[PDB]
């Protein structure tokens, strides 16, 4: 409702799809979490998040924690330099 | 084109490095500040050194027979008589 | 069509209104003397005199 | 590891100075690894005093 | 007023063809000459007059050891004209500016200095000193170009009409901009937030005031207002803010037993019973701490402040505090007892505010702001730049007794003057920047972009540029609106369509057409006794009716009597009257202001007069008596000004502007029939018109300078706004006449594309060409012996035989490629030149080859001025622009064979796209089309000012009559033939003759390509630049798009395959693309395999794969292993 | 401490005029390296220029100045099908359209053709279609970078990069009176476009691939509409529509 | 003079070709009651609203009401007026241009990796399952202006 | 500068009424009169007269004489 | 005064009074050419002051001598057998007055 | 037929040969132009 008058009040007004969608992900975890920077920290690659706002924070987070990344997400399959699962290269031949 | 790429990436790892390894695996280690001389050796037990990897193409490694046009370097190391922060784990090192 | 038998101009003649418009719209105008006083005093409510 | 007590020196290929026309301008890290050397020798003069 | 007497009444062509065209005439112009009387005005009284009153104050100083008094102080120092070093023998020793500018070199002046060697008391010496050199206004008192005719000018080649102001600083003409600054000496008041917070107890209240100097210096005061009932004083002095009560400062001032303060800081608000308790308060607790008498509260605050002032510490403590004193409070009274009465009126305004009986005057409008000359920063700055070089002198002696020499005490005068403390540098500094590298702010706030080279690409950009008021740098990044609406009353002396659009839109504005800043001082002499031989009773005197309603009589800056409320109007009348008939001594700059008691919270009571210099004025007309009248910005707000004579009201209106056209500066002033379009139109025009390419100027000989566009063959205007002569701006006319017939023939013509018939574009159709001149010196590089420029004599490769003169230049007239020498010089004692081919890619032709000087003497020469010309003609994708911002582009090219003709056999050479005008409001270029052809038809050239018009008998219908008794159709339109099929065509068409302006490149419009060649050296990577082929650039928003359509081949095709396609090599064991080479094996006895790669790091063993890595990998992975950190590639 | 730092970070150092980047500025630049380099590089084969508002070219379709049409190659083994085109591009090559600056001999060197005379050229075009004369390549000839065709596609972008119709495929056609660039007017709304002044990004693929996702996947036809919410997004223009009515 | 069909104006003002409907009030007839931003136009000090008219008028001219045209000329007043307006508008407008356009970058920085998978479920980069059916389901709203 | 050979739009020879004109301004014509009189019908020739303003009468003052 | 490169363009618009149907399409290049593809003129105007003039410096008629180049000053040159082919009178620039 | 050169505030030619100054030998002012050699030189005039 929030968002939907926010844009309202001007004119706009995104389809509402993108309002559930953007819902059923800042809060799943029960608990309401911002994206600026919280909950994208969720993300399994911290290369991406090195592309966010400074490389040496979330470099950092990847050599304490010291996951192998699974190699799904656009940021880790894009800079290893394979074909990503983003659009086209889900598959091949 | 005809040609493609043929190595295979399943995934990468993260890890830490301990100073044994590159205590080891060290070839030379730098002992003159000097990088170049005015007649073309660049150094003797210097950071240009020879065994580090060829350059003055007329020249060779001191570790490997293989010349400067096909040269990428080698790794050592220098003995660092005092022991220094390391700036990236350093704001961790205070928290703790 | 249009560069082999019809052309299309921003004539001037497109935009000059009618003299019979102009005998009325100079009629109205001249009603805007006593516009004040009526809003004046109904914001203050005082009687219109 | 929390330390620095190791200093890997990178390649040659790798590190080799840029050439602009006949000068030889300098790499910059070339130089911030001779800084340290110079810095770590005078730490053994230091030491040996 | 008598100035304007004679505006041309509709222009025209009689001028361009008479027997007299071309004979230089005796008077040269006055209205264009006027247009600078400011600039130069001012910097005329500053250096004859100005440093005369400024020398003045500059304390005694030099004191350095044995129980010595010598204060030595200058009696005179002065300036004169800029002459030669001796020359060898230079036949007149002066030099004229054209001279200035062809050697890159600047225009000087000679600075004198007085200085009596008063040992411990007059007793010995007065030596002149040389300190330096300072740049010179040309025309005014100090350039030798001083008074003379204009056929004395072109000998002299300079242009026949100058106007002067600028100075000039290695060829660079700069000009000093006039800055904003608060109103000279004058009790402000001010509400803000902000002061809240400096200590306990600040209310946000309080008043201020800006005071300046005759030796222009400015101190600026503030006099906050507490909650407890204390009122402070919170000035600055030498970069640091000061705390100081007001009991101090009332006692400290003057003897005179304090009852006496109380009973006249009280004026007839004796009802009170919290003001005069606060009065009192204050009395008490600025008695009991030590002092009871006058001098005894300036020996407290002398102990208190001579650690932080600086003063001698042989002075005593009384005659620091004095210094003190009179050196930041109310400094243009010089005197106490005034100094007293205006710290007076300045609490009782701020008490009657803080309770709330007037309104707050607004600090950021134009009834309070005025405007700094540069002849005041130049002054200002030198005096201060006097006390750092008698400082350094003092530090000159120091070192003697430093380095334990023979500590002179005379006779050594000449050695210890020779310092190094000359004021050539800090000089040459604030011009070449623009920097105010300084100690002091001298009222100002900022201290960067003061004066910004003015540019010659034009007229128009001269003309406005010496016009032009701004606000200060500072005042760009905010947001807030209320400084840059138009404040209803700067009606008249600022422009309302002439502000820049873009980033420093709505501030930097332009002064309007009839107002002249306030230059020349008067003797304030005789006013005072003038003013109490009426009704005004003296200051201090028993005025007859003395009580709360009086009003008081400030005098810039003096206080006078008081007036009650019978006379105050009265006065002001009788002091009108004996301004406009100039009767005695009474200035015409005169304001006399009179604010009535409004009985509610208003303005301020008062009545002011002020004769001060630095403030707008502009003439209007009076109805009482004939003559003319000079209004100050002040006095607007209570006069009755009818525009147009329809209006006059008999016994409520007095005055009656002079003609409609004033509110508009003069550029906004040279568009026709302006009231008709509508405004962001007229304002980007007013942007436009600067930018455009016509005829600069007459010597292209003079100037070395180093972009000179010029329009070969522009023509004078058919419809013209009278403006257009008064100004005889024909010399120079801009752009050149064109056809155009508005019609959507092509399709092409939308989102302003348009089409030019390619035979009118072939005849001649505004061609151009550009005068770049290049410049060097071979005394830039420091090399050995004797190298000047010539071909050597060694035999050069001979294509260099014809293509050089044997002197090493270009014959004139050459054209050059590239790949071509430019010059070749040869060294002395080396037998060997070192050319220097043609650079940049474009070719051109050369003009004449200027050769200069050493500065006086000889000097082997090095000093090349070439200057080439290359020809620029209109390429399909230039700019055209019409006189209403209608701009457009060149879209494409078309055979004059296929274009339509009219009934009558021509043919039209500029296609208009008519999806414009509805919103545009573009109808200036309807009326004036039509404008253009009745003109060209009937003969005689039409006027084009706006407000001449009225809704009665409009525009377009006087306007076309014209066509209807000429034979054309009545709206304009005329029928016209296809030239494809043949067939006429139904709906008729409208032509018409527009004038057209051409543009130069705002960016060059030059394109960039690149497929394969030289790419980066340590990151193998496409370099850019477009003169080596450059590339492409993919920042951080191309590259998140890239993340954001879902796409990895993409990537891995131009990221990967193309930037940095590398073959690389890894060990499999180790995993480290650092340690692998490539092997050359031997194939002699010592038997070894075919060429496999191997390492260092795993030197037993020797098994490798290949990866494909990027370089800038490799350049990451290099910086990486130099900052003590390895990768681990899993293989 | 601050040699080291000098060494990894100048910003951690004592100030000094000239700094030299470690690897916190090197990865953590003003912008940052990953988010300088790591997805956007400095590329070769594309160009960048100025664009007019013109009507003669499709709203599927831009016409490219003949310097990027010229310059501007793709390369392909020569075929016994693909014969007569790439046979011609290597006839006239980098001076005149269509052409073949360079052919890949089939060792893969490359073989500049741009200052060569006619002979050689005409040797060049009898040598393409030479097989294997090599063990190691009989699957290859010379892949000939021959030019640019109609049948060919090209990438636009617009800083800052918006939305999905941010990047629009346009078909390519020569035209040699062109200093500047062309686009159909109604479509301004695919890129909020302003055409007083701004830039535009020219780009070819260097294979079928993105060639192919450039006329099907990235296309004004089969994207014709806003999928945003379903409603056209290439209409007509304006100046064609006093027409129809 | 020419009304529909004639009017070559009012073929591209009632067609879609350009424009509103006002821009085309504005030339014949009027130009409307001015307004700086809400509030009718400022007063001064002594309460004048421009230089030419007595404090505390009663004619709505004192206003913004412009009464001209543009094909008949603005008198000298009014001609001041609408500049104020003109200027309050353009600033406006490139300020909150700037503002959206950072709001645009800050935004940016955000969700990364949701590929629809195979099974018709939203999912994540990770393995994750953030939801189940697309919005409703599917329909990414490219015809759904349609359906 | 100096008058064009061939009018701009058509294509007539116009540099050579220039001297007949300022003649046929001494005699007292009203210009429209003058540019009649020379034989120019079509306006797109006469504003090429009945504007142009030379510069090298005004620009030769410069010259390096001797 | 007048630069070179808008001397020789302004040339061009110069009208030959000479006969189109007698001539060949200049065969391409050979700036030489032949005889039949070619015409070739002259100019050549020095200028200098009035021997003996008067006090009054009015009018540079008086003043001067060679100070409007006018187009009389041009002058055809033949090739060849080009006075075997032309009689006198013909070769000329059509109007004698063009400034 | 060697270098040729003209003083500009008097027009009287200079001909710098030597090692020497760069002025007018006459004339005290100081500043030097250039003079034009006949030759041939191709020029189009489309």
């Amino acid at each position: 409702k929030e968002i939907k008058d926010v844009f309202a009040v001007y004119g706009i007004a995104v389809d509402p799809r993108h309002l559930s969608l953007v819902a059923d992900y800042m809060c799943f975890e029960g608990v309401y979490k911002p994206l600026n920077r919280f909950g994208i920290r969720s993300n399994s690659s911290p290369l991406q998040q090195m592309t966010f706002e400074t490389s040496f924070q979330f470099l950092k987070q990847a050599t304490m924690l010291g996951s192998h990344d699974e190699l799904r997400s656009p940021s880790a399959c894009l800079v290893v330099g394979k074909v990503v699962r983003g659009g086209t290269g889900l598959f091949e031949l | 084109s005809k040609n493609m790429p043929w190595r295979r990436l399943q995934g990468i790892s993260f890890g830490m490095y301990s100073a044994e390894e590159l205590k080891k695996l060290s070839v030379k280690s730098i002992t003159n500040p000097r990088y170049l001389d005015s007649l073309g050796n660049p150094s003797a037990n210097g950071l240009y050194d020879l065994a580090l990897g060829p350059a003055d193409s007329k020249e060779v490694c001191s570790t490997c027979v293989q010349d400067f046009s096909n040269c990428s370097g080698h790794l050592g190391h220098i003995e660092l008589p005092l022991t220094v922060y390391n700036p990236l784990l350093f704001d961790k090192l205070y928290l703790l | 069509y249009l560069q082999l038998y019809r052309g299309f101009t921003l004539g001037v003649e497109d935009i000059l209104v009618k003299p019979k418009a102009d005998v009325k719209r100079q009629r109205i105008i001249e009603e805007s003397t006593h516009c004040g006083p009526q809003a004046v005093r109904a914001a203050l409510n005082l009687p219109e005199a | 590891v929390f330390f620095l007590d190791f200093l890997v020196v990178p390649p040659s290929r790798y590190r080799p100075v840029s050439r602009l026309g006949d000068q030889m301008f300098t790499n910059g890290q070339t130089v911030n690894l001779q800084a340290v050397m110079k810095d770590v020798v005078l730490i053994r003069k230091l030491l040996a005093l | 007023g008598s100035r304007w007497r004679n505006l041309p009444s509709g222009p025209s062509l009689k001028h361009l063809t008479d027997p007299s065209y071309g004979i230089p005439r005796e008077q040269q112009k006055a209205a264009l000459q006027e247009l600078t009387r400011a600039h130069v005005e001012s910097f005329n009284y500053a250096v004859h007059e100005g440093l005369g009153l400024a020398v003045q104050a500059i304390p005694p100083f030099e004191f350095a050891f044995k129980d010595e008094r010598i204060s030595f102080t200058i009696l005179d120092a002065v300036i004169s004209p800029p002459t030669v070093p001796k020359g060898t023998i230079c036949k007149e020793a002066n030099v004229y500016p054209a001279e200035c500018r062809g050697r890159r070199s600047t225009y000087r002046g000679k600075l004198t200095a007085d200085i009596n060697w008063a040992v411990n008391g007059i007793s010995k010496g007065i030596i002149k000193q040389f300190l330096g050199y300072v740049p010179i206004m040309v025309k005014s008192k100090l350039c030798n170009l001083r008074n003379l005719p204009p056929q004395a000018l072109i000998e002299h080649h300079e242009e026949a009409e100058e106007m002067g102001g600028y100075f000039i600083i290695n060829g660079i003409e700069k000009v000093i901009r006039m800055l904003i600054m608060p109103r000279r000496n004058f009790p402000i008041a001010m509400i803000r937030p902000k002061w809240k917070t400096r200590g306990p107890g600040y209310t946000q209240y309080g008043v201020s005031m800006h005071c300046v100097r005759e030796e222009h210096s400015a101190v600026n005061m503030n006099l906050h207002y507490l909650e407890n009932g204390t009122v402070m004083l919170n000035f600055i002095y030498r970069k640091e803010l000061f705390f100081l009560p007001l009991g101090f400062a009332l006692k400290a001032l003057v003897s005179f037993s304090d009852y006496q303060i109380f009973q006249e800081l009280i004026k007839g608000k004796e009802d009170d019973s919290f003001l005069r308790n606060s009065v009192s308060q204050m009395l008490r607790i600025v008695m009991e701490e030590g002092c009871s008498t006058q001098k005894q509260v300036l020996n407290y605050l002398g102990e208190c402040f001579r650690v932080k002032l600086n003063v001698p510490d042989w002075y005593p403590n009384e005659q620091a505090a004095e210094f003190l004193f009179n050196q930041c409070i109310c400094i243009h009274l010089k005197s106490n007892t005034e100094k007293f009465y205006m710290l007076c009126l300045m609490t009782r305004k701020l008490f009657a505010l803080a309770k709330g009986e007037c309104m707050e005057d607004n600090p950021d409008s134009l009834v309070n702001q005025e405007v700094l000359t540069p002849g005041q920063l130049f002054l200002m700055f030198l005096k201060e730049k006097l006390e750092g070089w008698l400082v350094s002198i003092k530090i000159a002696f120091d070192k003697k007794a430093q380095k334990t020499s023979v500590s002179m005490n005379t006779d050594n005068l000449m050695r210890i003057f020779t310092m190094g403390i000359d004021l050539t540098k800090p000089f040459e500094y604030l011009f070449a920047t623009g920097n105010l590298r300084s100690k002091t702010g001298l009222g100002l706030l900022q201290d960067s972009g003061l004066c910004v080279v003015a540019d010659k690409l034009n007229f128009i950009r001269y003309l406005s540029h010496f016009r032009c008021v701004h606000r200060g740098a500072d005042f760009a990044k905010m947001r807030t609106t209320t400084v840059r609406r138009l404040l209803p009353e700067s009606w008249g002396f600022l422009c309302p369509v002439h502000t820049p659009d873009g980033e420093p839109c709505g501030l930097m504005n332009h002064l309007t057409a009839v107002c002249e800043v306030v230059t020349q001082f008067v003797y304030t002499a005789s006013i005072p006794a003038l003013l109490c031989n009426l009704g005004v009773t003296p200051i201090d005197g028993a005025p007859h009716r003395s009580y709360s309603e009086c009003y008081p009589v400030l005098l810039d800056g003096v206080m006078v009597g008081w007036v009650d409320k019978d006379l105050a109007p009265g006065i002001a009348d009788s002091l009108r009257h004996f301004k406009v008939l100039r009767e005695k001594r009474i200035p015409p700059w005169m304001e006399v202001v009179l604010i009535p008691m409004t009985g509610k919270p208003s303005l301020y009571p008062g009545l002011f007069l002020f004769t001060t210099p630095c403030r707008l004025v502009r003439p209007v007309q009076n109805l009482a008596l004939g003559k003319e009248e000079l209004i100050g910005t002040m006095e607007q707000i209570f006069m009755n000004v009818a525009i147009f004579e329809d209006e006059v009201f008999a016994g409520v209106t007095t005055h009656q502007e002079l003609f409609p056209h004033s509110l508009l500066s003069v550029i906004a002033n040279f568009i026709p029939f302006s009231d008709h379009n509508q405004s962001p139109r007229n304002m980007y025009q007013c942007q436009m018109g600067k930018q455009t390419m016509g005829f600069p100027l007459l010597t292209y000989q003079d100037r070395s300078d180093n972009k000179l566009y010029r329009l070969q063959t522009p023509q004078s205007p058919l419809v013209r706004p009278s403006m257009y002569d008064y100004y005889d701006m024909d010399n120079y006319p801009i752009g050149t006449n064109a056809i155009v017939a508005v019609i959507s023939y092509t399709g092409y013509d939308m989102e302003d594309a348009m089409i030019v018939n390619k035979a009118s574009w072939e005849r001649g159709f505004a061609h151009g060409s550009v005068y770049k001149s290049e410049f060097i010196d071979l005394s830039e590089k420091i090399k050995q012996g004797d190298s000047s420029l010539v071909f050597g004599i060694k035999p050069g490769d001979p294509r260099v035989l014809q293509k050089l003169d044997d002197d090493g230049l270009p014959f004139i007239g050459a054209k050059l490629q590239y790949g071509d020498p430019y010059y070749s010089y040869l060294n002395l004692n080396t037998g060997e030149s070192f050319v220097m081919y043609y650079k940049s890619k474009e070719n051109c032709v050369v003009d004449n080859i200027k050769v200069c000087s050493n500065d006086t003497g000889s000097g082997k020469f090095k000093c090349v001025c070439i200057t080439m010309r290359v020809p620029r003609n209109p390429t399909i994708g230039d700019k055209f622009a019409s006189r209403h911002g209608q701009k457009g582009i060149l879209s494409r090219l078309w055979p004059a064979e296929d274009m339509p003709f009219t009934e009558s056999g021509m043919v039209p050479d500029i296609l208009f796209n008519p999806h414009g005008f509805p919103s545009r409001m573009t109808i200036g270029m309807l009326i004036e089309s039509m404008a253009g052809k009745s003109a060209a038809l009937h003969g005689l050239c039409h006027d084009a000012t706006p407000f001449i018009f009225s809704e009665e008998n409009s525009a377009l219908e006087y306007f076309g009559e014209m066509l209807k008794a000429a034979g054309y159709n009545f709206y304009g339109t005329e029928r016209l033939y296809s030239g494809i099929s043949g067939l006429e065509l139904e709906a008729d068409i409208f032509i018409g003759v527009v004038y057209y302006q051409r543009l130069r490149h705002m960016v060059s419009d030059k394109f960039q390509v690149r497929t394969t060649g030289a790419r980066d050296r340590v990151t193998n990577q496409p370099i850019g630049g477009r003169n080596v082929q450059g590339g492409i650039r993919f920042g951080e928003m191309e590259r998140d798009a890239l993340l954001a359509h879902g796409t990895s081949f993409l990537l891995h095709d131009r990221l990967f395959n193309c930037s940095d396609r590398s073959v690389a090599h890894v060990c499999v064991k180790c995993g480290s693309l650092l340690s692998p080479l490539l092997e050359k094996p031997p194939p002699s006895w010592s038997a070894m395999r075919n060429r496999k790669y191997n390492c260092t790091l795993c030197s037993r063993s020797d098994t490798i794969d290949t990866v494909s890595v990027p370089y800038v990998f490799r350049y990451f992975v290099a910086e990486l292993a130099a900052m003590n950190i390895k990768v681990k590639l899993d293989v | 401490q601050s040699h080291v730092n000098i060494v990894f970070d100048s910003e951690m150092d004592k100030l000094m005029m000239d700094k030299y980047p470690g690897i916190r500025q090197i990865l953590e630049k003003k912008e940052g390296l990953f988010r300088k380099h790591m997805m956007g590089k400095r590329v070769d084969y594309a160009a960048r220029s100025v664009i007019c508002p013109d009507m003669y070219i499709n709203t599927n379709e831009i016409g490219i100045p003949m310097v990027f049409a010229t310059k501007l190659t793709y390369p392909q083994p020569v075929t016994p099908w693909n014969v007569q085109e790439l046979r011609q591009a290597v006839i006239n090559g980098p001076n005149v359209h269509p052409g073949a600056s360079m052919v890949i001999n089939e060792d893969g060197s490359r073989t500049a053709l741009s200052a060569v005379d006619m002979t050689q050229r005409e040797a060049v075009a009898k040598q393409l279609l030479t097989p294997a004369t090599g063990a190691p390549k009989p699957q290859g000839t010379k892949i000939v970078c021959r030019h640019v065709k109609n049948g060919d596609i090209l990438l636009l972008n617009r800083q800052p990069t918006l939305h999905r119709p941010s990047i629009q495929a346009h078909r390519a056609r020569i035209l040699p009176e062109e200093k500047v660039l062309r686009l159909h007017y109604a479509n301004c709304k695919a890129y909020n476009a302003d055409f007083d002044g701004d830039e535009m990004n020219a780009h070819f693929p260097q294979s079928e691939l993105g060639r192919a996702e450039a006329y099907v996947l990235a296309c004004t036809d089969q994207q014709y509409l806003v999928p945003k919410d379903g409603q056209p997004l290439a209409g007509l223009i304006q100046d064609h529509m006093v027409s129809g009515a | 003079h020419r009304q529909f069909p004639e009017n070559s104006l009012q073929m591209m003002v009632q067609s879609g070709a350009k424009g509103s409907t006002v821009n085309t009030m504005q030339i014949s007839c009027l130009l409307g009651q001015i307004e700086l931003e809400g509030r009718r136009p400022p007063l001064m000090a002594s309460g004048k609203s421009l230089p030419c008219f007595e404090p505390y008028e009663f004619t709505p001219r004192a206003g913004g009401f412009v009464t001209g045209r543009f094909l008949t000329g603005i008198k000298p007043p009014e001609f001041f007026f609408h500049c104020m307006a003109g200027r309050e508008g353009l600033v406006d407008t490139a300020v909150k241009t700037s503002r959206s356009g950072y709001l645009q970058r800050c935004i940016i920085k955000h969700l990364e990796g949701l590929v629809v998978q195979y099974d018709l479920t939203v999912r994540d980069s990770d393995g994750s399952v953030v939801q189940f059916l697309y919005g409703e389901d599917g329909l990414d709203i490219p015809k759904t202006q349609f359906l | 500068m100096i008058i064009p050979v061939r009018c701009f739009t058509c294509g007539k020879i116009v540099g050579n009424k220039w001297e007949a004109y300022l003649g046929l301004l001494q005699a007292e014509y009203t210009e429209g009169d003058a540019l009649d009189a020379l034989g120019l019908k079509r306006y797109c020739c006469r504003r090429m007269l009945l504007a142009h303003v030379d510069l090298i009468e005004k620009l030769l003052n410069y010259a390096p004489l001797e | 005064i007048v630069q070179d490169e808008i001397l020789a363009h302004r040339l061009g618009l110069i009208p030959i009074h000479a006969d189109p149907r007698l001539f060949e399409y200049r065969n391409q290049g050979d700036e030489e050419g032949t005889e039949i593809d070619t015409l070739q003129f002259r100019l050549q105007v020095r200028c200098t002051r009035n021997p003996h003039a008067a006090k009054d410096s009015s009018d540079p008629n008086e003043l001067y001598v060679n100070h409007k180049v006018y187009t009389r000053h041009m002058t055809w040159i033949p090739l060849g057998n080009q006075a075997d082919l032309f009689p006198e009178g013909t070769i000329r620039p059509v109007h004698d007055d063009i400034l | 037929q060697p270098m040729i050169y003209i003083c500009g505030e008097c027009h009287t030619e200079n001909e710098i040969k030597s090692r020497d100054p760069i002025r007018c030998r006459e004339c005290g002012y100081r500043i030097m132009y250039k003079k034009r050699t006949k030759r041939l030189v191709v020029f189009d005039a489309r």
